[PDB]
């Protein structure tokens, strides 16, 4: 698998046209806070195609 | 008045736009900047 190519799997809101958010902040899916570390309701926002 | 800053959080988790005017040029740049706590331009 090539792991150099990625897509964003989760976001708080959809992009506007030609908007380009490169932020790597952990996706908080629920009431559980992330505090900069992965966990329950707290997932890395990108996936790699492989 | 010698420049402007635009963005969402204005800190390294986010992209932001900087305009600086230095009287020879207008310089414009878009980065995941870290801003100072009280930004300033030189005397
Ligand atoms: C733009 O940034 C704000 C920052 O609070 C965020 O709430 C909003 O969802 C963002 N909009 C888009 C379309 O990304
Ligand atoms: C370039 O942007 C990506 C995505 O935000 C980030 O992972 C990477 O650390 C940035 N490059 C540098 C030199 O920090
Ligand atoms: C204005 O900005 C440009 C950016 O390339 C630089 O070359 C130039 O020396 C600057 N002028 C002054 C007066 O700082």
């Amino acid at each position: 698998g090539n792991y150099n190519y990625l897509y964003r799997l989760f976001r708080k809101s959809n992009l506007k046209p030609f908007e380009r958010d490169i932020s790597t902040e952990i996706y908080q899916a629920g009431s559980t806070p992330c505090n900069g570390v992965k966990g329950f309701n707290c997932y890395f926002p990108l996936q790699s195609y492989g | 008045i010698r420049g402007w800053i635009f963005g969402t959080t204005l800190d390294s988790k986010t992209q932001s736009l900087l305009i600086v005017n230095n009287a020879t040029n207008v310089v414009i740049k878009v980065c995941e900047f870290q801003f100072c706590n009280d930004p300033f331009l030189g005397v």
